[PDB]
This record gives structure tokens, C-alpha cells and sequence, in this order.
């Protein structure tokens, strides 16, 4: 019924952004069948002065589109879910419609279309098609890739949502279809400054000069092509035949053991820079150098000369090393430091995953035992340089396949950086390009199991002043299928413990806090939002064999089966466990987030939020810390301890 | 004259600046500063140019309130609760300790919900010839308030367009739970609307006296307006509609005895006899029914159950009829005229043609006058209850 | 002081030995479980139900009718006995609820034998703030009351005293609107007090009952009492 576009004619590729992002718009809206637009709208529109275009029929709506895209020629259109929705309802409406000419929707003329990004791709030829979804999701991590999460984010703006229920209702008035048309193209707007913030178009034109792809490939993600034309480049620059397209299996990385508990003392953590590039070219780990046929393959002679693969790692390396320096610099923009990250984050990605193509079964290039060799070295380097630190009366208690945490026991700063430049110093004279680096410094850590410890980093400024920030990693507080409420207060108990009072009276501060919350739950203060709980999707909906226990896909197959947009696989599903009083399990009552606020005989269950989603996360988080036990908890948040320990009388 | 909307940017700036009644305004709110900060806790919500609508405000004090809005200048102006801490500072308060502690109990009565008995006007404007039926809500509801529930500090507001709002604000009554105000909801309702039911209007042989009382009071404007003003049985689909909630045994009696007559008089006239005809043979309390569904005040449940919901405040200028929000003066409830209610337009103009008592040269004197009344009257409980 | 019924706050502070603190608990559970059999097994309304609770009453000495002075020891046991009773009854889900049904149907049993005139010294006695009205003001709002009365049949208005509330109090009545309300104050007859009165000390129990179960880790310390926790379901 409505589309919105905007147009820029002097887009740079290699300068910033352009202020303001658009010279041109246009806008056109149609009625439905049977409604008839409300009077004056003429007049309104003559009055406001807005390049609106009024049409009579849908067909006219689309003649309208595909003729101004002509005229315009665009070569970079982006859109939201562009892939996945919106051009197969655009091409799928020229079909049934009848449309003219729809071979202008491209850049090239045919006959007949096909139907279903292989589709959408070839429909498109001639111009680069960019999904802000797909782009996001390669460049930054959020909780939920709908428009609205990332103009919250990447904006930090709220957007206003409009239901599909109330647009029958918004056709009696001029100003209600007045206020669905500046709704679609602010949501033009937002789209096109979501695009410009995260930079997509200058990353993309670097990534593809770097592989040598095309670059419509590069916009719809997915790191095996690049790989395949980088090394395809590299083989056929020194006179090679490559492989012919086609017509866990091996010892990863060592985990150590750790030392559950709480520390307040310094604690170093060494850090190793480009571990397994830095391996493949200190040890000329390539297809050429290496012999081969679950065995590992010996190393080979030093004495030859550099394998192709390693001297193509060493140009990404140090592209990453340059965007380093820049990063370095003082005073920067604040928006210039989060685009260099995010840069250096993806040439690092990209480096990394130049060895895990070596293990695609399907990749051009599959080859096990290289990747079998690297594992088993940075391995090797793991154990060599644990003995060593250990050798010089130190303690580890942690480390994740390149790195080395320490345990200092001083108090000291200046003492604890010599010894870290000491330790640096011992493991650098063994190897050549391989280096080690201090990546913090630790304050106070409470380390829970492998992978899971919350600490304080010290960062310092000026004349020894250092100021301490908290980070996570691998807590319940950081994933998305944990309602927020459960997060917070998680948050709130390690805030607790790292601090700096005595151990008395954060038990006294957690025991008020924790009754606090008990009250507020049943009386029921906390609004509706903070109970909802967040899963991905990997199959369709309909493809799950257990649908019935599943509640995320129970609430997905009733947002296809009544709703509008319809949820596939990767999308983001919300949902909320309610009361509903037909004596079923807590997996088999998952409604809607709109569900509750339209019914009323449901009602939040305040059982399972109580004693299944608060009380695991405060019950792992304390399970180091004395004087705090599951029952204590029970009692303190007003549950039955009868059921978590108890028992003997 | 008629209200020019394209003005509306440049007169708001003034009216604003030397017309609104600030000190009364402040002294009402502020509740005579018994309450260690029972200002500082109100939700504000301002409705701005491009259909902006902002939520949580707050306010220090007099001066805060007037630069603040000054530089702002919206349309709209909304009173919320007194939270527990200053809305304004929403963000950073605790997990759960943000909520609602206090609000007036406030009544909205709208036109809307009695277009299935109106004739003459639009669902969204009125006419003069049947306002009078909002006189007959408040006599109703203005009694219920006063003898059977003994509140004494109330407030009549006319809504703008097509109502009438009331603020009952006694000190009991503004810490009252949601369910009583459910249940003092439900005590003030009658006609039980349905999915468009015909029938809305059920009683038993058994009287209560809050339901005597009210058509004791609905029988002296009865005449005036169903009759007469109103005339519902003129034509054939007027009185169509009357004898659907009559029993069908009856519509063949009283299609006969309405045909030969010429105006509803003698058609009411015919209606009580055969009605009381009717009740002697077989109670069911048929004439009453008919008043009591044409006639009773009906209330939104929505608006006043809630404890954090927003209301229009008085004196805001409503975006398109112009008309200032103005409070009604409640022992001359029937020598009020709607449309003599001053414009911004109009008291702009008599501005321009002319310690601040700017308002007194202006029309809006005697409608300020019952303001300050009502403030007078209510610190008359306050030095009484607090004092003695 | 009217020992024959008392809404149960103040805990007491008086000391006593052991064995009588197994004897009050274990007596109070037996007449406990007995008012379930005979409330399921007859109907609220015969007088063999009255009989068989009021003589066991009499067996297991618990105070009964306030006709007879100095029934000291009595008030003493049942005030005793509910509040050794909270600690048990206070673990689980299950539980909380048979203790509260159970005790107001005692309560109301209790309140059903009131002979007739000492009903108004107690509703003052605990903290309820009722009143009564004179023959004249009856007789001044008797027409007004019999048409606001509920479905009840006939317009006598019988010997039954009225009483005058507070309108607050009275929610679940002129919600229905089956009372009379003036000036703020709510008019009832006397059958419908009992259900306000329930229904008022059903929420103080519950809350006294949260309460205590948060604070029963303390109690569990003491060695001497571990067997009364737990075997009081056994
Ligand atoms: N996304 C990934 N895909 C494939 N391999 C990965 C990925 N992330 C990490 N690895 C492997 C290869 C890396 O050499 C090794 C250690 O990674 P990590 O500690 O994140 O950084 P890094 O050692 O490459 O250096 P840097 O600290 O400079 O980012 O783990
Ligand atoms: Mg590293
Ligand atoms: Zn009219």
C-alpha cells in the first residue's frame, strides 16, 4: 500500500559518510480495494508540501516504482530483510499483477523470471543489494536483529511500532494515512543511518580488494568464498593447477584445569598475538611444505623457502597491525574508535578464518592434517610455556589455548608489572615472530568454572591513578535466553562481591536486596517486559519434530499461523510463561509477548520466575563465596526449601 | 468566530506567558506543603509540535514550572500520580521500587457513549438543544459523591469538546486502592452495554434507593428533553427503536395508540398507561426502564480503575476546538452555556486590545473565581483537620 | 480478656517446660484434624455438629461459652497452642492452607456461640472499630434499609441488630450494591459481619504465616525442638 525511497547521488567510497545522507525522496501510497481514500487529502497534501504521489491501483503503485528506478539507476540499494521478504513480495506482486516491464527492476533485459539469495541475486543483476540484517549480524552482537532492537542500539532512538491489526482501522482519517506514510519513511531514514553509522560500504569494498571476489557476493556474508578466491588467486599467480569444484574430526585447543574461586589479590593474564597464523609462519605450515595422504603429519625441513599460504596470512597480519597504530592515536572521535574496532575486528576474523576452511569437509581446499598440525603445536606451546612459568615458583589458574593467567599474590603495582615484563621477556627469547603480551591486569576475579569468571580490570590514567572496570565472561548475565530480571540481579550480586567491604556486609546487602525482590515479584511492580525470555531459531518453524515440547517454536508456529510477518530460520523469537490453568508443564505453556495484554484470563506465573530463573543464576554465582547456600536463598526469596536440598531430619 | 488551528503556534506562546493561572496552579498541586516533597514527585506529561508525546516530567518548584514549559510551549498538558521518587529520574532508581503511591479519583463522562439515543448531532460535536443531558449526568453523579459518600472537595471541569471531567480530591479518597475504585466504579453504573444489545437497562421488583433518588431526579428533565427537545416518537423509526426494548406483546397496542397522535407528549402519555396496564396484570418496572437506558450517565471503567493513568489537566487549550478547559461552577450547573466558553483566539484578542491579575481584565475572571473558591474551601479542611 | 475468642496477636512471653509444650502442640493438632472429620462428615448446620465439636472442646480443655469467670488456664492452652502451632504448619504450600481453613471454621464456630451482647465489647477488643445503632435510628432507616437489603426475603426487619462500618471495609458488599451507604458509612445486617470479619483476619494470618517462615532458620538451631518441626505430618 506504501513505499518510501531515498536517494543520494555523490556517495563516497573512500571518505566518510556524507552530511546530510540524502539529496532526494519520493513516496507513494494506494488504497487498498474497497476502502476510498478520506476526503481532502488533496488539500493536506498541498498544503504540507510533501513529494507524495497519489495512485489509483496497486498495478499503477508498481509501474510508478519500476519506472522511477529507471530514471534514478541506482547501483547500491539497501533495504531491511530485503532478502528474506520484501523482493519476493515485489517480484511475486509484479507476477500476479501483471506488471510492465520487469526487467527494469534490474539492469539487464529477459523474459522470464525465476522464483524461489540465488533468486533475489539473479533477478538483481547489475546492482549490489545490501541487507542491513545480514550486515549487522557479520559486524556486531545483539540480542535481537529486528529494526527496532538495532535503531535502539546503533541510534540510541526509540522507534514507534505499528500493529497490522490497526491498519484497517487508520483509513477513515487524512492524517492516520498521513502519519503510516512519515511512519514508513522514517523507517527509510533510519534505515539508511543504521547503514551509514556501521560503515558496511567501505568494509565491504576493502574486504573485496583484498579476496578478489565480486562484490555482491561479499554483502551476503559467509567467509568460505572469499577464502576460495584468495587462495585461488594465490595459486594462480605461481603457475599452479588448482582442485576442480565439486559437482568434531580432529584435537582442537587445551583447556586447563582451573582453581575455582575468589581472588583479591593482582592476578596477570598473558596473552598470545596471532597464535595460529603466527604458528603456520614460523613453522612454514603449507600445502607444498607439508607431506601428506586421524594422524599427525611431521613438521617439515627449515630449510626450504616460504609455502604460499603463509605469506598470503602475513599481509592480513599486518593490514590488523596497521589498523592497530591508527587506533593508537590521541584524541580521536568517539565514533572513529568504534569504526576502527569494528575493522580490526574483521580482518582478524577474517585472518582466523583462513584455518578453519583447512577443515570444511566441503571447502575446495579441505585438508585435515594441516589443521591437526597447528592444533597440535599450540598445544604444545601451552604445555612448554606452562612449565615454564611454573618452573619460576608462580601459580596458573587459568588459561584458554594462548593464554596464561598468574597469580601474583603482591599488591604492588609497579613489582607486578616487572615481573609481567620479566615473564615477557623469558618466553619472547625462545621464538622468533611469535610474541606474548600483557593483556591485563586483574584487581579482584571470581572465577566459577572453565570459560566463566567475572573480574575487574584495571585501567590506568595518569601519575599511577587507575580506575577499575567490570567485565563478564561467560556468566548467565551475558546470554539471551535469560529474562532480564535474572540478569539484573546477577549483576547486582557481583557487583557486590568484587567490591571492596568487608565480607559481612555483602551478606547483609544480598539478604535485603534478595527479600526486596521477593516482595516486588508477588506484588507484581515489575512491568511486563522485564519477564520475557529470547531464543533463535535454526530450522523452520514447521520442520521441528518436537514441536510440542519446545516452547520457543510453539510460540513461532502461532506468529506464522495468525500474525503478519512470518518468522524463518535465524530470526529471534520472544516469549513469556504465563498461567493458564489447564494443569500442564511450565515447556508447554510459552505464549506470545501481544498474548497477554489482549487476553485475560492469563496471568505472569510468578512460581517458575522465582524458583527457575532468579534462583540458578544467584545459586551459581555464590557457589565460591561462603555463608550462602540454595536454602538460605529459598527462605530469603520466600520459596519452600522442601524442594532444592533439605530432606534429613 | 470560528477557530483558526494554523494561529495556534503563535498564540500559545502568549497565552502561556500572561494568562495562565500559575499561583493557583501551584497551590493546588503543592497540597499546602504538608507533605515533605508531595510536588516533586508529580508525573507531568506535555504533548509537543510533530504529535510528540513525552511521558515522565518533573518539576522543582513555581519557577521550575514556569521556564521549563516556557521553553517548551506544548499542547497538551496531562496530570499523572505522585510516585514514589521523581518521575523524571526514572532510569537509574532501583529494579522495582518505581511506583505509584497516590492519585485524585478522577471521572470522565463522553459524548460517544450515547450515540445510539442521540438524533441530532455527529459522534465527535454537539448541539445546544441536547447538552442538557450532561446536566443530567452530574445531578446524578454530583449527589452519589456527596450525601451517600460524604466526599466534600470536588471539582467540575469541562472536558473541552464533548464532556465533562471530575476531580474528587479528599485527603482519604487520594490513597484509595484500585479495587475500591473498581467497586465505587461499579456502584455508580447501570446500563450494562453489550455487543450492541438493545436491551441495556435491567432492574428486580427490589428498589435501592441510590436507583429512587435518581429518578426522582431524572423525572424533572424528563419532559423537557426526551419529549420535547429531544422528540424520539415522531416517526416511525423513531419510536422503532423505544418499542424494541418494550415487549413485543405490547408493540401492537402501542403501534396504534402512538399512529394516531401527532407529538411525543401524548405518545409518553399513552406509553406510561399502557405501561402501567401492563404492571397491573403482571414489576418489571417497564416505564422506568426506558428513561433509565435513554438517559442514565455511563462511565469509561477504563479511565478511572487505574491509579498511574493520565487526564488532561485544567486549563490546557485543546488542539482544535481552542476553547480553554474551564471548571464548571456547581450551584448554577444548569445556567451553563457551552459555547459561550472563552477561546485562546478570543481572550488573545482581548489581551492585545488593552502583581500580574492580567486575567481578571480578561473574560477568564469569573471562571477562575470558582478556581480560587475551590482552593479557599479546601484549606478550610486542611486548617480544620490538621489544627484542631 | 472475652477468652472465648480472640484474634491471635501479642505472642506471648511466659515460660514453660517442655513436655507441656509437646502436650499443647500435640493437642491442638488432634482437635485440629477432628474439625476436618466433622465438617466433612455432617453439614454446618445441625446441632449434633455443635454438640460433638463443642465436647470436645469441653475433653481436650479449650475455652468455650464466656458464662463462667476465671477460665484462666483455657485462654492460657489456646494461646499457647496457635502460636506453637505456626511454626509447624508454616513449611509448605500444602500445609498452610489446611491450617487456615481449618482455624477459621473453629473461628466462626467460636463466633456462632456468642450468646447474644458480648459480641460488641469484643469486635472493640480486637481492633475493628464497629458500631452499633439505637431504635430510633432503626426505626428512622428502616424503610431506607429493607429496600437496600439483598435478596432476602420478606421486609421485617427482625431483631437482628444493624451495624455501622466504615465504607472501605465493606468492598465486597457495595460492589453488588446490597447495602445502604450514607455519608461515607456502609449499613449491614448482622449475618454478613462474619464474612468480613473472616475475611479480614484470613489476611493477617496469612501474613503472620509469611513472615514467620522466613525467620524460622533462627529457630532451627535449637536441638530440643527438631522433632516438633518435623514430624508434626509424620
Ligand atoms: N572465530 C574463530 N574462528 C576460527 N578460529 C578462531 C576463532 N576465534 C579464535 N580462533 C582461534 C584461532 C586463534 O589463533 C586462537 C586464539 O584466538 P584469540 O585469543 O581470540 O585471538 P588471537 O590469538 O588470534 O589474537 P588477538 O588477541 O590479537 O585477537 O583461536
Ligand atoms: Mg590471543
Ligand atoms: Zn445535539
Amino acid at each position: 500500500i506504501a513505499m518510501a525511497a531515498l536517494v543520494h547521488h555523490s556517495f563516497a567510497l573512500d571518505k566518510a559518510a556524507p552530511k546530510p545522507p540524502f539529496q532526494s525522496h519520493f513516496c507513494v501510497v494506494s488504497k487498498p480495494k474497497d476502502c476510498i481514500f478520506p476526503y481532502a487529502f488533496k488539500e493536506v497534501i498541498e498544503k504540507k508540501n510533501v513529494k507524495v504521489e497519489v495512485a489509483a491501483t496497486e498495478r499503477t503503485l508498481l509501474g510508478f516504482f519500476l519506472a522511477k528506478v529507471h530514471k534514478i539507476d541506482p547501483d547500491i540499494i539497501v533495504g531491511h530483510n530485503i532478502y528474506g521478504f520484501e523482493l519476493e513480495v515485489l517480484l511475486q506482486r509484479i507476477n500476479v499483477c501483471k506488471a510492465p516491464h520487469w526487467s527494469k527492476i534490474g539492469r539487464l533485459k529477459r523474459s522470464n523470471m525465476p522464483k524461489l539469495g540465488f533468486g533475489e541475486r539473479n533477478a538483481t543483476c547489475g546492482r549490489m543489494i545490501c541487507d542491513v540484517e545480514i550486515s549487522a549480524k557479520e559486524l556486531i552482537r545483539c540480542k535481537s536483529y529486528h529494526l527496532s532492537e538495532l535503531v535502539q542500539q546503533i541510534l540510541k532512538t526509540e522507534r514507534v511500532v505499528i500493529p497490522m491489526e490497526n491498519i484497517q482501522n487508520m483509513y477513515s482519517e487524512s492524517s492516520q494515512l498521513l502519519y503510516l506514510l512519515e511512519h514508513t519513511w522514517k523507517d527509510a531514514k533510519f534505515i539508511l543511518q543504521i547503514m551509514c553509522e556501521l560503515n558496511v560500504l567501505p568494509l565491504a569494498l576493502q574486504i573485496t580488494n583484498i579476496a578478489g571476489n565480486i562484490m555482491s557476493r561479499t554483502l551476503m556474508g559467509g567467509r568460505s568464498e572469499r577464502n576460495e578466491f584468495l587462495l585461488l588467486h594465490a595459486f594462480y599467480e605461481n603457475n599452479y593447477i588448482v582442485p576442480d569444484k565439486q559437482i568434531a574430526a580432529y584435537a582442537g585447543g587445551l583447556v586447563l584445569d582451573p582453581k575455582v574461586g575468589f581472588y583479591d589479590k593482582f592476578i596477570l593474564l598473558l596473552d598470545f598475538n596471532s597464535l595460529y597464523p603466527s604458528i603456520i609462519q614460523e613453522f612454514n605450515i603449507c600445502f607444498t611444505t607439508v607431506q601428506r595422504v586421524e594422524q599427525i603429519p611431521e613438521l617439515p625441513d627449515p630449510s626450504l623457502e616460504m609455502g604460499i599460504l603463509p605469506r598470503e596470512i602475513r599481509k592480513l597480519v599486518e593490514r590488523r597491525k596497521q589498523v592497530k597504530q591508527l587506533m593508537k592515536q590521541q584524541d580521536l572521535n568517539p565514533d572513529l574508535i568504534l569504526q576502527y574496532d569494528i575493522r580490526q575486528k574483521a580482518l582478524k576474523l577474517t585472518a582466523n578464518s583462513m584455518y578453519g576452511c583447512l577443515g570444511f569437509s566441503y571447502s575446495r581446499f579441505y585438508a585435515k592434517p594441516l589443521a591437526a598440525l597447528v592444533t597440535y603445536k599450540g598445544r604444545e606451546i601451552l604445555m612448554h610455556t606452562k612449565e615454564m612459568v611454573q618452573k619460576m615458583n608462580l601459580e596458573v589458574i587459568y588459561g584458554d589455548t594462548d593464554s596464561i593467567m598468574i597469580n601474583t599474590n603482591s599488591t604492588n603495582l609497579e613489582e607486578v608489572f616487572k615481573l609481567g615484563n620479566k615473564v615477557k621477556s623469558e618466553v619472547n627469547k625462545l621464538y622468533k615472530l611469535l610474541e606474548i603480551d600483557i593483556d591485563g591486569v586483574f584487581k579482584s576475579l571470581l572465577l566459577l568454572k572453565k570459560k566463566k569468571y567475572a573480574a575487574l580490570v584495571v585501567e590506568p590514567t595518569s601519575d599511577g591513578n587507575y580506575v577499575t572496570k567490570q567485565e563478564l565472561k561467560g556468566l548467565d548475565i551475558v546470554r539471551r535466553d535469560w529474562c532480564d530480571l535474572a540478569k539484573d540481579t546477577g549483576n547486582f550480586v557481583i557487583g557486590q562481591i568484587l567490591s571492596d567491604q568487608s565480607r559481612d556486609t555483602i551478606v547483609e546487602n544480598i539478604q535485603k536486596r534478595l527479600i526486596e525482590i521477593g516482595e516486588n515479584v508477588l506484588n507484581g511492580s515489575v512491568p511486563v517486559s522485564q519477564f520475557e525470555i529470547n531464543k533463535a531459531l535454526t530450522k523452520d518453524p514447521q520442520d521441528y519434530p518436537d514441536k510440542k515440547s519446545l516452547p520457543h517454536v510453539h510460540v513461532a508456529l502461532w506468529i506464522n499461523s495468525q500474525g503478519g510477518r512470518k518468522v524463518k530460520a535465524g530470526d529471534t523469537v520472544s516469549y513469556v510463561i504465563c498461567q493458564d490453568g489447564s494443569n500442564l508443564t511450565a515447556s508447554q505453556r510459552a505464549y506470545a509477548p501481544e498474548q497477554l495484554q489482549k487476553q485475560d484470563n492469563l496471568t505472569i506465573d510468578t512460581q517458575y520466575y522465582l524458583a527457575q530463573q532468579i534462583h540458578p543464576v544467584v545459586a551459581r554465582i555464590c557457589e565460591p563465596i561462603d555463608g550462602i547456600d540454595a536454602v538460605l536463598i529459598a527462605t530469603w526469596l520466600g520459596l519452600d526449601p522442601t524442594q532444592f536440598r533439605v530432606h534429613h531430619y | 468566530e470560528t477557530f483558526d488551528p494554523t494561529e495556534l503556534p503563535e498564540l500559545l506562546k502568549l497565552y502561556y506567558r500572561r494568562l495562565f493561572p500559575y499561583s493557583q496552579y501551584y497551590r493546588w498541586l503543592n497540597y499546602g506543603g504538608v507533605i515533605k516533597n508531595y510536588f516533586q514527585h508529580r508525573e507531568f506529561s506535555f504533548t509537543l509540535k510533530d504529535d510528540i508525546y513525552i511521558r515522565y516530567q518533573s518539576f522543582n518548584n513555581q519557577s521550575d514550572l514556569e521556564k521549563e514549559m516556557q521553553k517548551m510551549n506544548p499542547y497538551k498538558i496531562d496530570i499523572g500520580a505522585v510516585y514514589s521518587h521523581r518521575p523524571n529520574q526514572h532510569n537509574t532508581v532501583k529494579l522495582g521500587a518505581f511506583q505509584a503511591q497516590e492519585k485524585e479519583l478522577v471521572f470522565d463522562i463522553d459524548m460517544t457513549d450515547y450515540d445510539d439515543v442521540r438524533r441530532c448531532c455527529s459522534s465527535a460535536d454537539i448541539c445546544p438543544k441536547c447538552w442538557t443531558l450532561m446536566t443530567m449526568a452530574i445531578r446524578i453523579i454530583d449527589r452519589a459523591l456527596k450525601e451517600d459518600f460524604g466526599f466534600k472537595h470536588r471539582l467540575w471541569v469541562y472536558s473541552g469538546r464533548r464532556g465533562v471531567h471530575c476531580w474528587v480530591c479528599d485527603e482519604s479518597v487520594r490513597k484509595l486502592s484500585s479495587a475500591v475504585r473498581s467497586g465505587i466504579v461499579e456502584y455508580l453504573s447501570l446500563v450494562k452495554g453489550g455487543q450492541d444489545v438493545k436491551k441495556k437497562v435491567h432492574l428486580s421488583e427490589k428498589i435501592h434507593p441510590f436507583i429512587r433518588k435518581s429518578i426522582n431526579i431524572i423525572k424533572k428533565y424528563f419532559e423537557e428533553y426526551a419529549l420535547v427537545n429531544q422528540d424520539i416518537l415522531e416517526n416511525k423509526e423513531s419510536w422503532d427503536k423505544i418499542l424494541a426494548l418494550v415487549p413485543e406483546t405490547i408493540h401492537d397496542e402501542l403501534q396504534q395508540s402512538f399512529q394516531k397522535s401527532h407529538n411525543s407528549l401524548q405518545r409518553w402519555e399513552h406509553l406510561k398507561k399502557v405501561a402501567s396496564r401492563y404492571q397491573n396484570n403482571i414489576g418489571p418496572w417497564l416505564e422506568w426502564e426506558i428513561m433509565l437506558q435513554y438517559c442514565f450517565p455511563r462511565l469509561d471503567i477504563n479511565v478511572s480503575k487505574g491509579i498511574n493513568h493520565l487526564l488532561k489537566s485544567p486549563f490546557s487549550v485543546h488542539p482544535k476546538t481552542g476553547r480553554i478547559s474551564v471548571p464548571i461552577d456547581l450551584q448554577k450547573v444548569d445556567q451553563f452555556d457551552p459555547f459561550t466558553v472563552p477561546t485562546i483566539s478570543f481572550i488573545c484578542r482581548e489581551l492585545d486590545a488593552i502583581r500580574t491579575r492580567d486575567y481578571k481584565k480578561t473574560s477568564l475572571a469569573p471562571y477562575v473565581k470558582v478556581f480560587e473558591h475551590f482552593l479557599e474551601n479546601l484549606d478550610k479542611s486542611r486548617k480544620g483537620e490538621l489544627l484542631k | 480478656y472475652p477468652h472465648c475468642l480472640q484474634f491471635y496477636l501479642q505472642p506471648p512471653s511466659e515460660n514453660i517446660s517442655l513436655i507441656e509444650f509437646e502436650n499443647l502442640a500435640i493437642d491442638r493438632v488432634k482437635l485440629l484434624k477432628s474439625v476436618e472429620n466433622l465438617g466433612v462428615s455432617y453439614v454446618k448446620g445441625t446441632e449434633q455438629y455443635q454438640s460433638k465439636l463443642e465436647s470436645e472442646l469441653r475433653k481436650l480443655k479449650f475455652s468455650y461459652r464466656e458464662n463462667l469467670e476465671d477460665e484462666y488456664e483455657p485462654r492460657r492452652r489456646d494461646h499457647i497452642s496457635h502460636f506453637i502451632l505456626r511454626l509447624a504448619y508454616c513449611q509448605s504450600e500444602e500445609l498452610r492452607r489446611w491450617f487456615i481453613q481449618q482455624e477459621m471454621d473453629l473461628l466462626r464456630f467460636r463466633f456462632s456461640i456468642l450468646p447474644k451482647d458480648k459480641i460488641q465489647d469484643f469486635l472493640k477488643d480486637s481492633q475493628l472499630q464497629f458500631e452499633a445503632i439505637s431504635d430510633e435510628e432503626k426505626t428512622l432507616r428502616e424503610q431506607e434499609i429493607v429496600a437496600s437489603s439483598p435478596s432476602l426475603s420478606g421486609l421485617k426487619l427482625g431483631f437482628e441488630s444493624i451495624y455501622k462500618i466504615p465504607f472501605a471495609d465493606a468492598l465486597d458488599l457495595f460492589r453488588g450494591r446490597k447495602v445502604y451507604l450514607e455519608d461515607g458509612f456502609a449499613y449491614v445486617p448482622l449475618k454478613d459481619i462474619v464474612a468480613i470479619i473472616l475475611n479480614e483476619f484470613r489476611a493477617k494470618l496469612s501474613k503472620a504465616l509469611a513472615l514467620t517462615a522466613r525467620s524460622l532458620p533462627a529457630v532451627q538451631s535449637d536441638e530440643r525442638l527438631q522433632p516438633l518441626l518435623n514430624h508434626l505430618s509424620h
